[PDB]
């Protein structure tokens, strides 16, 4: 079919327009990385609008592209973020002017590299909990009472026309 | 903060704050994955066809 | 040569008019609609402009003094010449006014061409 | 209002403003200092007012006016003239300028000459020098246009030799006259020409016909001319002498006797910007022209490169400040060859703005230093004149073109959409080059020199500057509206330059119609930029790195913190790697 | 059809005189996605912080789509950007296509960008 | 009487020829409109 | 004079007034500006009374007067202005003169023209008179 | 460092350039006077050259060069394009 | 600088203040203001200015640019 097709010319023009230029670590990284009762679950309609959203783009508003879409980070991520990264710097040019490498030295930087990953994955997880949720759940119940559960439950079934979902108007 | 492409120029591009939807976990097991799998396909055919496109579009308003 | 320099001054006129009332979008081709040949028509040759003198044969000088007595005669028959270009009296105008009435009835009442 | 947008106040305005003027200048014994200071700032702030409502429509909007005042002249047989003004976007955007910087370095001068007993003379110089200027830039014919320029030359020769007792004032004043009557013969001639070939003097309509007599050719005793390389000849040289190229710059230091709000007028858009304005106002001529096309690149590259490099070996404050404006009309006529009319008017706003804000610091400074202008007798100043140094940090930041300021847009538009089809191509380049990496030693000489050294100047200042009966809430070196002025001046430019840069350098454009069909794809590296461009832009962001290290780490004096600034400059190195390779890499 | 707006209108020569678009985007191929966005700021006014402030365009979001697919092609067509990163990126493999010889023959990468 | 007397006769001819040509403009449109009023009257009759 | 500019269709303007375009037309002065109406005189008479009453004021505390004269002065001087070039036939970018405003300075033209204008407007009235007695 | 695409916009070929060679072929200042004075252009100080080919002309001729080589540029990878996509759906 | 005597005599105007110098502000500023009204009045008689926004100029309306009738 037509997306096999695609497929090989992925196999062709991917450099084109995918790769970028790297160091060596840059290439060992990528080298490296290379039941029919709803019960009252509308987050099966929410996964299905999230679906729709992505096979089609003439379909939401922007407000509604924005309320499915995860929020843009902000100044207190990127902070933490520059800030952990200073401070590991800093960390690190004492141990080499002071020659201080050992291994506990070695165990406390892992530590905190780990803990300041952790501290920046959390951010993003509060927003999405806090802020998005109760957003996506009223565009649910809005087109829930719109359309109706069945065509969303449809949307969601897995083996569904993609072509509708990129042809389909509100 | 809101026009960096000096540092872009300058010093390259630094690795971006992860930022997820964290939103298809509503749908579980077989469901799940092969939703994942059509999403996949999704993208990768969607920067596919930007590309082709550009391409393409050259005669177009001439 | 004082009305082909007004000719020229005319033309210019325009031409700043349809600066001003036209946008730079479309304003190139409608001027080059039947303005930049008139403007070409009237250049430093043809009209005398601001130069010391107009080097004209004396064919050239006939030509200009029969225009000009064209344009005169042309207003002439319609007394549009009054209080501007000429001086009468005030029994020679109730005689103009009656002889372009006359004519005026005249020329209202042939059928078109 | 409808009837506002209609018929415009600025007429109305302006002729207050230089009616006032006027009559202060005839009636002086009627109003004392204070009356003519309350007369004129209150005619002065009207007309900001209303230029400052019609400045959004102008040029946001598609707004223009043409007004007549009446016929005026006759210059032919049959022939006359009418007083024309053309309020578009091109005149307002030279006048806008020139107000606002008049308007704040009007309410400067009277803290500047504080005590001095000609302050009436001065203020009525400045106001009759800015209606000069407001009217040339506002020009609706060539005879208008000539009135502006004679009318520049003529008022910037009293702000000059304002010190009429001395003929040493006297002979710098009058090399500048002779400068400006070559200008006036060059311009007058040109004029001429364009009269002879086409037999109107309307503006407007010399942009709208000269491309009909491009194929055309005038006989000069033994050669045979081409129209528009004769007219954009005489045309571009009075611009190079108003606009101080190199060559005809020698005029412009010796300009600097003049009192410095005078200096902060002159140097900051207004007189150095006129010829910059005659290449905006007849933008066909040029286009049509290659005489224009090989000059304006070269002369303004070696204009840049000159002025400098001369800058940054300067000590006398008003020297360098000068050196820097020829540099900076040097990138404007470059920037001109361009091809992009936007980039040439942002670059005029932001160089006057700044330029303007730092004449007015460096003149408080001068003022405290007891009229000695060389910063070799200067220095620690920053506990007697702490404003001037924060206000002049913030100056010489955007006007030296620094990472991350305002002033480092205009150079990187200017070097987007420079062509690279000239024969002296590499000349050109490395000019432009080295001519953009000059402010920063300029800038940092500048302040550093004034404010934070080694205690270079006399006693008596620093001494009787801190006594201890001196000591109050009315303490000050300055004058409260000195800073007042200044903080208002940076804070308008900072918004005024924002919302042109939201015009014309937005995805949307905004900016109103140019009248100008010569269109390049200059815009499409600023829209869609590719990799060698944004590497070869790099380039020059490292060149300026590492002279920035050097300013900052050089030692050229033993110190008891010459070791310590070895491990500093070490440290520095070693911490950037490292926090490069933890943003990059890891987290 | 990235140089077409929502309905598929071609605006008249008066039209165009009419919303007083700039000579500029005059010359470009995206006056027909243009005029309807610049209909959309003037019945919905906003101010210069705002329009720098908001990447959506706010209530213009529509038409601003449609103008972005426009512009991206105009410049990059205009510029060859998409020709030129094709071979800056592995110029062998666009070299061995064929992507174009023209710009394939002069082209010569710096010595600093990896040889 | 400066400005209204003593007027360029130039000017003064270009704008008499303006208003002749008026003139026989409206005329012809005149002789139009006769015409087609008697045609009227010729095609009842 | 001519057209100048390429030619148009009413089919054409009808498609563009359909579509929400005007056309454009020169609009009147207003009251203020008009040199020939009521508030412009209104006006002219409150400056000249205000400008003499605040000169006497002027010479009684020794303020200069001579600008306040200059503005009794100014308002028959300037009537003359405004009212002379709007005499004048010359075409600016504003207005086109019509054949009546030209006609002011043609009496023996527009006399003849106002009385053949009346008597075909008879000729026709007639002819259409008999047409409705057919 | 590597040469720049830099030219007019290829989209407005019959504007600014347009505009310059319809003046040559259209050679309107040599037509005969409006009055018949047996007089032209060419009779003056200021006369048209209408076969001149020096000034400006070279800048005119290299832009028009090389939008003509930037719109090969594009058909070229167009039709790159178009041969990937045949070859591929071949196999 | 320091002050210095100017002789009684001459008109020169080295440090003056006029005490009466409020109303001599008020009796200049006002009068200019008027006149400069009413140049303008009279100037905006002769105004030009582009069709407002959404107004387009019909070719052959009688504002529209001409030629001329040879
Ligand atoms: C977010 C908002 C940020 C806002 C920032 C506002 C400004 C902040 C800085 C305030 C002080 C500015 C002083 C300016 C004058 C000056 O340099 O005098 C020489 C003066 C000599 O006096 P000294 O202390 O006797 O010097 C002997 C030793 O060198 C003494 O050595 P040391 O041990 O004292 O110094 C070690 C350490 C001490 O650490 C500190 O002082 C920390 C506090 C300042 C941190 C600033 C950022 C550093 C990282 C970048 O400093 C460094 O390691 C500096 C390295 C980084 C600068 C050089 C390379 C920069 C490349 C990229 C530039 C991009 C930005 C361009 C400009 C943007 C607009 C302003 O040197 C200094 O003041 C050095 C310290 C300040 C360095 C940072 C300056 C930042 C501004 C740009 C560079 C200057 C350009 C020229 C400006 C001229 C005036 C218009
Ligand atoms: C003979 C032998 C015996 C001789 C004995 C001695 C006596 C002399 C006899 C010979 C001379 C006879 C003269 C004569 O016949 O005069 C009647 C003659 C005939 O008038 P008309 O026939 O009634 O006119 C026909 C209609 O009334 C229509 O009239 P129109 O539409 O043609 O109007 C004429 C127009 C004629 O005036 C004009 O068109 C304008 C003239 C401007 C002159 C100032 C600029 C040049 C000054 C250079 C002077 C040296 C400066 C040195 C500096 C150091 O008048 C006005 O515009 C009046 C208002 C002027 C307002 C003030 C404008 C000041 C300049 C503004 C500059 C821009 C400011 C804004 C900046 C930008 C803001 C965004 O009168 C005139 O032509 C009017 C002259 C007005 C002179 C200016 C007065 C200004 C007062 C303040
Ligand atoms: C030794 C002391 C350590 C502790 C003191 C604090 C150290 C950290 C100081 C910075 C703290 C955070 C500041 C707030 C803003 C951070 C985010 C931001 O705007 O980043 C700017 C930009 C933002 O660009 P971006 O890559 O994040 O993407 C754009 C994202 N938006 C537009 C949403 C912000 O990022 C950078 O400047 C890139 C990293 C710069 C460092 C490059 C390598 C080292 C160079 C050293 C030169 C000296
Ligand atoms: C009709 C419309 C006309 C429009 C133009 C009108 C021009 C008037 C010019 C001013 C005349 C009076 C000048 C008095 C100067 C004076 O007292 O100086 C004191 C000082 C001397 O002061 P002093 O103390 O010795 O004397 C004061 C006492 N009196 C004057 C009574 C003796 O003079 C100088 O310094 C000499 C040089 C004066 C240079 C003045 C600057 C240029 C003026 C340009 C005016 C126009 C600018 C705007 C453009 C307008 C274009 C239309
Ligand atoms: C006197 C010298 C007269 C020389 C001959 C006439 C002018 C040139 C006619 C041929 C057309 C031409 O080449 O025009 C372009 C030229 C400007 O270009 P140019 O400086 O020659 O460029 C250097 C090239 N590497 O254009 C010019 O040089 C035009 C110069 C016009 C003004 C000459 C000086 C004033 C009049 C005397
Ligand atoms: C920016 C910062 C500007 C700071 C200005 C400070 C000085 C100032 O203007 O103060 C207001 C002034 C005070 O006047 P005062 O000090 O009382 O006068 C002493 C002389 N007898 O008072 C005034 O200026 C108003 C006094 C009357 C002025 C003239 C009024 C008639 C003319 C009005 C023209 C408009």
């Amino acid at each position: 079919d037509q997306h096999e097709l695609k497929a090989e010319m992925i196999k062709e023009l991917s450099h084109y327009y995918d790769h970028h230029d790297l160091s060596l670590f840059g290439k060992v990284q990528h080298f490296v990385e290379h039941n029919f009762s709803e019960s009252k679950q509308i987050s099966r309609t929410v996964f299905a609008l999230k679906k729709i959203k992505t096979f089609n783009h003439d379909f939401f508003t922007s407000e509604e592209e924005m309320i499915l879409e995860p929020l843009p980070l902000g100044i207190l991520t990127y902070g933490l973020k520059y800030a952990f990264a200073g401070v590991d710097a800093a960390l690190l040019t004492y141990f080499w002017r002071n020659w201080n490498f050992n291994v506990r030295t070695i165990g406390l930087l892992g530590g905190l590299v780990g803990i300041q990953m952790a501290t920046l994955h959390i951010p993003n997880l509060v927003n999405e909990v806090v802020i998005q949720t109760p957003r996506r759940r009223a565009l649910a119940k809005k087109y829930i009472s719109a359309y109706g559960p069945q065509f969303f439950h449809d949307i969601v079934n897995p083996k569904y026309d993609i072509e509708h979902l990129r042809h389909l108007q509100n | 903060y809101l026009e960096p492409s000096y540092f872009h120029e300058t010093f390259g591009h630094m690795s971006q704050p992860p930022k997820y939807d964290l939103i298809d976990s509503n749908i579980n097991g077989v469901e799940k994955k092969l939703n994942k799998q059509i999403l996949h396909r999704e993208h990768n055919e969607h920067k596919l066809d930007g590309f082709v496109s550009m391409f393409k579009g050259s005669d177009v308003a001439k | 040569e004082l009305f082909l320099n007004e000719y020229r001054k005319r033309i210019n006129n325009e031409v700043r008019r349809a600066a001003i009332l036209t946008p730079t979008s479309s304003l190139r081709e409608k001027m080059n609609h039947k303005i930049a040949d008139q403007i070409l028509d009237l250049s430093s040759p043809h009209v005398r402009g601001a130069h010391f003198q107009a080097v004209r044969s004396w064919t050239d000088a006939s030509k200009i003094v029969n225009y000009v007595e064209e344009k005169q005669t042309k207003i002439n028959k319609y007394g549009l010449q009054f209080p501007l270009l000429g001086n009468m009296t005030e029994e020679q105008c109730a005689s103009k006014e009656d002889e372009v009435y006359q004519r005026l009835l005249k020329e209202m009442q042939k059928p078109p061409k | 209002l409808d009837f506002l947008n209609e018929y415009p106040i600025i007429l109305l305005t302006g002729l207050l403003f230089l009616f006032t003027t006027i009559f202060s200048l005839i009636c002086l014994s009627y109003l004392g200092l204070y009356g003519v200071f309350i007369l004129n700032l209150a005619s002065i702030l009207l007309f900001w007012l209303s230029m400052l409502y019609y400045f959004n429509l102008i040029v946001s909007e598609n707004y223009y006016y043409y007004i007549s005042l009446g016929k005026w002249m006759y210059l032919s047989n049959g022939f006359r003239v009418s007083f024309d003004l053309l309020i578009d976007l091109t005149s307002i955007s030279f006048s806008f300028l020139t107000l606002t910087i008049g308007v704040f370095v009007y309410i400067y001068t009277f803290s500047y000459f504080r005590y001095e007993p000609l302050v009436e003379r001065l203020i009525l110089f400045l106001n009759s020098f800015m209606i000069s200027m407001i009217l040339l830039v506002s020009s609706g014919n060539f005879i208008v246009l000539f009135l502006g320029w004679e009318l520049i030359g003529l008022t910037s020769f009293f702000l000059i030799n304002f010190w009429s007792t001395r003929v040493g004032t006297l002979k710098a004043a009058f090399k500048a006259f002779s400068f400006n009557k070559l200008s006036d013969l060059f311009l007058f001639f040109a004029i001429l020409i364009i009269f002879s070939t086409t037999y109107n003097l309307d503006i407007l309509s010399f942009n709208n016909q000269i491309y009909l007599y491009e194929s055309y050719n005038i006989d000069m005793f033994y050669w045979s001319i081409n129209l528009i390389e004769i007219i954009s000849f005489f045309f571009i040289s009075c611009a190079f002498i108003k606009s101080a190229q190199f060559g005809a710059h020698i005029w412009l230091p010796d300009s600097m006797e003049a009192p410095v709000p005078a200096s902060a007028l002159i140097h900051s858009a207004t007189l150095v910007s006129a010829g910059i304005y005659l290449l905006l106002r007849l933008s066909p001529l040029f286009e049509l022209s290659k005489y224009a096309y090989f000059i304006l690149p070269l002369i303004g590259s070696v204009t840049a490169f000159y002025g400098g490099l001369v800058s940054a070996f300067q000590s006398d404050t008003k020297k360098t400040l000068a050196y820097s404006t020829i540099s900076h009309c040097g990138f404007l006529m470059v920037s001109y060859s361009t091809g992009v009319l936007e980039f040439v008017i942002l670059y005029l706003y932001v160089h006057g703005f700044f330029k303007a804000a730092t004449f007015l610091c460096v003149g408080n400074v001068n003022r405290f230093n007891r009229n000695i202008q060389d910063f070799k007798r200067m220095g620690g100043f920053y506990k007697y004149l702490p404003f001037e140094c924060l206000a002049s940090f913030v100056c010489m930041i955007n006007l030296s073109g620094l990472p991350l300021t305002l002033g480092f847009y205009i150079k990187h538009l200017l070097f987007i959409g420079l062509v690279e089809s000239y024969t002296l191509y590499p000349l050109i380049f490395s000019s432009l080059i080295l001519g953009a990496i000059a402010g920063v030693f300029y800038s940092y000489r500048l302040f550093y020199s004034i404010f934070f050294d080694t205690k270079k100047g006399k006693k008596a200042i620093y001494l009787q500057a801190s006594r201890i009966i001196l000591n109050s809430k009315f303490y000050s070196n300055t004058s409260l509206a000195s800073n007042l002025s200044i903080t208002f001046l940076v804070l308008i430019s900072y918004t005024v330059i924002l919302y042109l840069y939201c015009t014309t350098l937005n995805n949307y454009y905004s900016l109103s119609d140019l009248k100008s069909i010569y269109i390049n794809n200059a815009y499409s590296y600023f829209y869609k930029p590719d990799y060698n461009f944004l590497n070869a832009v790099s380039i020059l962001n490292w060149f300026v790195i590492i002279l920035l290290i050097s300013v900052i780490y050089l030692n050229w004096r033993w110190s008891y913190y010459y070791t310590k600034s070895i491990d500093s400059l070490s440290k520095f190195i070693l911490f950037s790697f490292f926090f490069f390779i933890f943003s990059k890499y890891i987290l | 059809a990235w140089n077409e707006n929502q309905q598929h209108y071609k605006y008249s020569k008066e039209e165009i005189e009419a919303y007083q678009v700039p000579m500029r985007i005059k010359a470009g191929p995206c006056v027909d996605t243009y005029i309807p966005l610049k209909k959309c700021f003037q019945e919905n006014p906003t101010s210069f912080a705002a329009k720098m402030l908001d990447g959506r365009k706010g209530k213009c979001a529509k038409e601003f789509k449609y103008y972005n697919t426009c512009l991206n092609h105009w410049q990059t067509y205009e510029n060859n950007s998409h020709v030129t990163n094709a071979y800056w990126a592995d110029t062998s493999k666009a070299n061995a296509d064929g992507i174009s010889n023209t710009y394939g023959g002069s082209f010569r990468k710096g010595l600093a960008w990896l040889n | 009487y400066q400005g209204l007397n003593l007027a360029n006769p130039a000017e003064s001819l270009f704008s008499l020829n303006t208003a002749a040509e008026e003139i026989e403009d409206k005329i012809r449109q005149i002789r139009i409109d006769n015409d087609k009023l008697l045609q009227r009257k010729a095609q009842l009759e | 004079m001519q057209n100048a500019y390429p030619e148009i269709t009413d089919q054409h303007r009808e498609f563009l007034k359909k579509q929400g375009l005007k056309v454009y037309e020169p609009k009147p002065l207003p009251d203020q500006i008009n040199p020939f109406s009521k508030t412009y005189w209104i006006t002219n008479a409150f400056i000249i009374g205000v400008s003499f009453l605040a000169r006497r004021h002027a010479l009684k505390v020794g303020a200069p007067r001579i600008f306040w004269s200059g503005c009794i002065v100014g308002v028959p001087l300037a009537a003359i202005i405004s009212r002379g070039k709007s005499d004048q036939l010359d075409e600016l970018v504003g207005a086109r003169k019509t054949l009546e405003q030209k006609l002011e300075y043609a009496p023996i033209t527009r006399r003849a023209w106002e009385r053949a204008l009346a008597t075909n407007q008879e000729y026709q009235n007639e002819i259409k008179t008999q047409i409705q007695d057919l | 460092t590597t040469p720049r695409q830099l030219g007019i916009d290829t989209n407005d070929l019959k504007g600014f350039l347009g505009e310059y060679y319809g003046q040559y072929k259209k050679r309107s200042g040599i037509r005969s006077n409006f009055l018949g004075l047996d007089v032209t252009g060419e009779n003056s100080i200021i006369q048209p050259n209408y076969d001149r080919k020096n000034g400006i002309r070279d800048v005119i001729d290299s832009l028009n060069a090389d939008a003509g080589k930037r719109k090969l540029i594009n058909l070229e990878a167009k039709n790159f394009i178009e041969r990937v996509e045949k070859e591929c759906e071949q196999r | 600088f320091q002050k210095y005597p100017i002789p009684r005599y001459l008109h020169v105007g080295q440090w003056i203040v006029n005490k009466n110098w409020k109303w001599n502000t008020f009796h200049m500023f006002f009068p200019t203001a008027i006149l400069c009204f009413m140049v303008w009045r009279n100037s905006m008689i002769s105004t030009a200015k582009p069709p407002n926004y959404g107004e387009y100029v019909d070719p052959q309306s009688p504002v529209a640019p001409k030629a001329i009738k040879y």
